[PDB]
C-alpha cells in the first residue's frame, strides 16, 4: 500500500482574538489505530507539545498541555482519516509552525512520522508592499534593501536569476510591525558598471514585483 | 568471598574440562605430562607416575600436554600415531564432559528444589497494565487472560517470557496474539519488543496488597508500618492489588494519605505525608512489596528429564546468540569476560549457594559451547584439523600448520584483550 | 514540569568525525527518551528511542547511550547529510517536553570578513528615512560584534543586526547591519563608521565615510 503520508492545511494570517481549525489529512495506514498529536515548532525555538488523542480501543480520550486546556481542542473526523484542531482566542505568541504527527506503538508516546507542517501568523498588522532602495558606493559588493513590507515572504533575485554566485540573502527582521530584509552580491570590478545589474523583488501577498537597477552615485 | 568464589568457580570449571580431556585420553593409551591449570609460573606441582599434576599462578585458562601429539614419534603411545577418529573423540571429550557436568548439576538443583516466584507458574492473568504502553495501546484491559502468542502456546508466565525472548532473538516484529476474556479469543497484532535490550510488553501479574519490608528512616517507618502486614484500603478506596496502592501513592504527589491498614486483623487509619522526595522530586514512602516464592522438587527421573530439556533450550539459545553476533544482530558489548565472570560469581555467592550452583551450570554450558567453535588453538580447531586430515588422508603441511597455529594464537590474544577492555568499560559504569 | 536541557546550541565537527550531543533532564526519566533530527525546511525524523534502540532504516552511524539524566547522542563517522538540528525528548511524565536543539556546524580555517558600508540612497532620503548599511561577508567563526560610533559617539539605538546560517558552499557566515535614522538626525553628523571587531585581527577592521566629502 501507500507509504505513510500526512498533509496539514489551515495555516495563514489571522488577526488576534480570532478562531480557526487546522486540518491534517493522513494516508497509507489505518488511521484509527495510532495516536495523533499537534506538536508545534515556533521559528527558531524549541518544540512545544500541545495535545494527543488515543485510539479507538481507548475511547478516543485526549491529553492536553495545561497552558492550552480550555483553549485548544483536538479531534478526529467521524468517517474520514482527517484530524482537526480547533483554536480560539488567538494571540501573537501562537504564531508558529504547527505539525501533525503519527506516533509509534512502543512504550510511551513518541512521534514516528511527521507531516510537512502549516504556518500560522497571528498579528493585527496590515498587508503592505515593500519599498526597495539600492545601496551603491577587484571584487565589489552591491545590494538591495527591502523595507516596510508585511507579511512574509519576499523573494529576491539578481539579473532575473542569471546572477547567482556570491549572493547573500539575509533573514528578515521585524520592527514596529514592519519587516526589513537586505541582499548582497559580489561582482568583479571589471563587470560593473560596464554591464547592468538589477535586483528583482517579489511580494506575492500584495501582488508586487519590482525591478530596481543599481546605478552608481556620487559617493 | 566474591573473589575466592570466582577463583574456585573457574578452578572447578577448568578442572572439569581438563579432567574430561584427561580421562578420554587415558581411555586410549596415551601418556599425559602437563596438567597445567591456568597460566603463568606453576605455583605447585605433584608427580604421580606419567600424570604430573600441577596448578599454576594465573588461573585464566588451562591446557594439557600429551605424548607425541604432533611430533614425528612412531611409538604407539604417541598421540600422532593414533587414528584421526580417536583424536576427534579426544577433542570432543572436553565440551562433552562440560555438557554432562551442566546436566548433572541442573538435575541435582532441580531435585534439591528450586525457589521461584509463585507468579511464574500461575496462569497468565493481566492484573495491571502499564499506562500508555503496548498492552494498553493495543487494548488489553486488566483481567484479560493471554492464551497464545505467535507460535509458542502460552499457559504460564515463564512460557510467555520464553516465547518473548525467542521471538526477539528471531527478529519477529508483528505477532498474532490470541487473548481470552469472557470466552472471546480476540486475535490482536502485537508488536514484539526488543526484550534483549530491556523493553517489555508492559504487562503486570496480580500482586497481593501486602508489605514485606520498609526502608529504615522512611516516613512510613516513622508512622509504624512494620513489614509483613497487609493493607486493606487507602483513603477508603477499594484496592485489591498492590500495584493499585502504587498508583494511589503516585497520584498522592505529597498529599496527606490515610491508609486503612489491616494489622493482622485490626484496622488502623495511619496518616502519612509521602511528599516529593528531594532526591528526584518524587513520592517517597520507603516500602517494599511482599514477594512470594515457592520451592519445587521434581521427581528424580522427572528432574533429570527437565534438566535435559532446559539444557537443550539453553544450548539452542546460546547457538542463536552466536549466530546473531556473527551477523551483527547483537553488539559485541554483551560478551562476558573473566572480570564480568568474577563480578557475577560474587553476586551469585552473596545471593546464596543454590543460585551459585545454577549460575555455575550456566557459565559451564557457556564455556563448553564457546570451546567448540572452529578456531586454531581452541578445543574446536583441532577437530577441524583432524577432520581435514582424515578426509584428505594426509597430515596438514607443516608450514601451514605453523601459520594456522600462529594466526590462532594472535586472534585469541587480541579477542581476549578486547573482551578485557570491555570488562573495564563495564566496570567504569 | 520536566525540562530537557541541551547545554550546547551549536557544535562544530568535520566529515568523518564523531560528535557527542548531550542532553540533561530536570529529574529522573529512566530511559523514556527519544531523539529527533530536523533538516532545514523539512519535518523532524525520529532516529532513536529508549535511549539505545535504533529506529528501522536508521544507519548504524547513529548511536544513543546514557541513563537517568545525562543522555547522549553519538554520531560516529559524520557524513555530509547530517548537517541538521538534533534534539531530545522525554515521555516519562506529562506534559511531553523537548530540548532546545543542537545545530551541527562545519569546521574550516579562519577567515576575516569582507566589510562594506553603504550610505542612504536618494530615494530613501526623499521618502524621509535614512538607513546606513554594513555588510560583513564570508567570515569564520560566526562570533563578531559591531559598533556604529558616529563622530565618536555611540549609536547603539536603531541597530537591527541580522545573521545568516552557515553557507552550504564555503561553510562561512554573513551578517547585515542596518542603522535606521530620521532625515533630521542624518544631516546633523558627518562621519559614519562601522568598526568591526573580530578574533582574526587584534585590532578591529574599520571602514567609514564622510558625507561632507561627497
Ligand atoms: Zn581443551
Amino acid at each position: 500500500g501507500s507509504e505513510v503520508k500526512l498533509v496539514e492545511s489551515g495555516g495563514g494570517l489571522v488577526q488576534p482574538g480570532g478562531s480557526l481549525r487546522l486540518s491534517c489529512v493522513t494516508s497509507g495506514f489505518t488511521f484509527t489505530d495510532y495516536y495523533m498529536s499537534w506538536v508545534r515548532q515556533p521559528p527558531g525555538k524549541a518544540l512545544e507539545w500541545l495535545a494527543f488523542i488515543r485510539n479507538k480501543v481507548n475511547g478516543y480520550t485526549t491529553e492536553y498541555r495545561a497552558s492550552v486546556k480550555g483553549r485548544f481542542t483536538i479531534s478526529r473526523d467521524s468517517s474520514q482519516s482527517i484530524l482537526y484542531l480547533q483554536v480560539n482566542t488567538l494571540r501573537a505568541e501562537d504564531s508558529a509552525t504547527y505539525y501533525c504527527a503519527r506516533d509509534r506503538g512502543g512504550n510511551g508516546v513518541y512521534f514516528d512520522y511527521w507531516g510537512q507542517g502549516t504556518t500560522l501568523t497571528v498579528s493585527s498588522a496590515k498587508t503592505t508592499p515593500p519599498s526597495v532602495y539600492p545601496l551603491a558606493p577587484s571584487m565589489v559588493t552591491l545590494g538591495c534593501l527591502v523595507k516596510g513590507y508585511f507579511p512574509e515572504p519576499v523573494t529576491v533575485t539578481w539579473n532575473s536569476g542569471s546572477l547567482s554566485s556570491g549572493v547573500h540573502t539575509f533573514p528578515a527582521v521585524l520592527q514596529s510591525d514592519l519587516y526589513t530584509l537586505s541582499s548582497s552580491v559580489t561582482v568583479p570590478s571589471s563587470t560593473w558598471p560596464s554591464e547592468t545589474v538589477t535586483c528583482n523583488v517579489a511580494h506575492p501577498a500584495s501582488s508586487t514585483k519590482v525591478d530596481k537597477k543599481i546605478v552608481p552615485r556620487d559617493c | 568471598m566474591g573473589l575466592i568464589a570466582f577463583l574456585i568457580l573457574i578452578g572447578v570449571l577448568v578442572w572439569v574440562h581438563q579432567f574430561g580431556h584427561f580421562l578420554m585420553a587415558k581411555l586410549f593409551r596415551v601418556k599425559v605430562e602437563i596438567f597445567s591449570i591456568g597460566f603463568g609460573p606453576p605455583i605447585f606441582r605433584r608427580q604421580w607416575g606419567e600424570t604430573v599434576y600441577q596448578i599454576a599462578a594465573l588461573p585464566l585458562g588451562g591446557y594439557v600436554k600429551l605424548y607425541g601429539e604432533e611430533e614425528n614419534v612412531h611409538d604407539p603411545r604417541a598421540f600422532s600415531t593414533k587414528k584421526p577418529w580417536q583424536k576427534i573423540l579426544i577433542a570432543l571429550g572436553g565440551p562433552l564432559f562440560n555438557f554432562l557436568f551442566t546436566i548433572l548439576v541442573f538435575a541435582l538443583v532441580y531435585t534439591a528444589g528450586v525457589e521461584v516466584p509463585k507468579y511464574l507458574k500461575e496462569p497468565v492473568v493481566v492484573g495491571y497494565v502499564q499506562r500508555d504502553s503496548i498492552a494498553q495501546k493495543i487494548g488489553i484491559k486488566p483481567g484479560d487472560k493471554i492464551i497464545k502468542i505467535n507460535g509458542y502456546e502460552v499457559r504460564t508466565w515463564e512460557d510467555l517470557r520464553d516465547a518473548l525472548i525467542r521471538l526477539s532473538l528471531d527478529g519477529v516484529k508483528e505477532t498474532t496474539l490470541f487473548l481470552e476474556r469472557n470466552g472471546e479469543v480476540l486475535h490482536l497484532t502485537i508488536k514484539v519488543p526488543n526484550v534483549q535490550k530491556g523493553e517489555e510488553l508492559g504487562i503486570a501479574p496480580l500482586v497481593k496488597p501486602v508489605v514485606g519490608g520498609v526502608k529504615k528512616g522512611s516516613p512510613a517507618d516513622q508512622v509504624g508500618i512494620k513489614p509483613g502486614d497487609l493493607i486493606l484500603e487507602v483513603n477508603g478506596k477499594k484496592i485489591n492489588t498492590w500495584y493499585e496502592l502504587v498508583e494511589e501513592v503516585r497520584k498522592s504527589q505529597g498529599k496527606a494519605i490515610k491508609l486503612k491498614i489491616l494489622r493482622n486483623g485490626k484496622m488502623i487509619e495511619k496518616e502519612l505525608i509521602p511528599a516529593k522526595d528531594p532526591k528526584t522530586g518524587t513520592y517517597f514512602i520507603g516500602l517494599f512489596p511482599k514477594t512470594e516464592t515457592v520451592v519445587e522438587k521434581k521427581p528424580f527421573g522427572e528432574a533429570l528429564a527437565s534438566a535435559v530439556n532446559r539444557t537443550w533450550e539453553l544450548t539452542v539459545l546460546t547457538l542463536k546468540t552466536i549466530a546473531g553476533l556473527i551477523t551483527g544482530k547483537v553488539s559485541f558489548q554483551t560478551l562476558g569476560g573473566p572480570i564480568a565472570i568474577a563480578q557475577i560469581a560474587g553476586q551469585a555467592a552473596q545471593s546464596g549457594f543454590i543460585p551459585y550452583l545454577v549460575m555455575m551450570a550456566f557459565i559451564s554450558l557457556q564455556l563448553g559451547i564457546f570451546n567448540l567453535i572452529p578456531l586454531p588453538i581452541l578445543d574446536g580447531g583441532l577437530i577441524l584439523l583432524f577432520a581435514i586430515e582424515w578426509l584428505r588422508g594426509r597430515p596438514l603441511p607443516e608450514k601451514f600448520k605453523e601459520y594456522w597455529q600462529r594466526v590462532g594464537l594472535a586472534i585469541i590474544i587480541t579477542l581476549t584483550i578486547f573482551v578485557f577492555i570491555n570488562d573495564i568499560l563495564r566496570l567504569l559504569r | 514540569d520536566i525540562v530537557m536541557t541541551q547545554s550546547h546550541k551549536f557544535m562544530s565537527t568535520s566529515v568523518g568525525d564523531r560528535v557527542s550531543i548531550t542532553c540533561k533532564a530536570s529529574q529522573d526519566v529512566g530511559t523514556d527518551v527519544a531523539w529527533y533530527q530536523q533538516k532545514p525546511g523539512q519535518s523532524p525524523k525520529l532516529l532513536i528511542y529508549w535511549a539505545s534502540i535504533r529506529h528501522t532504516g536508521v544507519p548504524d552511524r547513529f548511536t544513543g547511550s546514557g541513563s537517568g539524566t545525562d543522555f547522549t547522542l553519538t554520531i560516529s563517522n559524520v557524513q555530509s547529510e547530517d548537517l541538521a538540528d538534533y534534539f531530545c525528548q522525554q515521555y516519562s511524565s506529562y506534559p511531553l517536553t523537548f530540548g532546545a536543539g543542537t545545530k551541527l556546524e562545519l569546521e574550516r580555517a579562519d577567515a576575516a570578513p569582507t566589510v562594506s558600508i553603504f550610505p542612504p540612497s536618494s530615494e530613501q532620503l526623499t521618502s524621509g528615512g535614512a538607513s546606513v548599511v554594513c555588510f560583513l561577508n564570508n567570515f569564520y567563526p560566526k562570533d563578531i560584534n559591531v559598533k556604529w560610533k558616529i563622530d565618536g559617539s555611540e549609536r547603539q539605538n536603531g541597530v537591527l543586526n541580522s545573521w545568516t546560517d552557515q553557507d552550504s558552499k564555503d561553510s562561512t557566515y554573513s551578517m547585515s547591519s542596518t542603522l535606521t535614522l530620521t532625515k533630521d538626525e542624518y544631516e546633523r553628523h558627518n562621519s559614519y563608521t562601522c568598526e568591526a571587531t573580530h578574533k582574526t585581527s587584534t585590532s578591529p577592521i574599520v571602514k567609514s565615510f564622510n558625507r561632507n566629502e561627497c
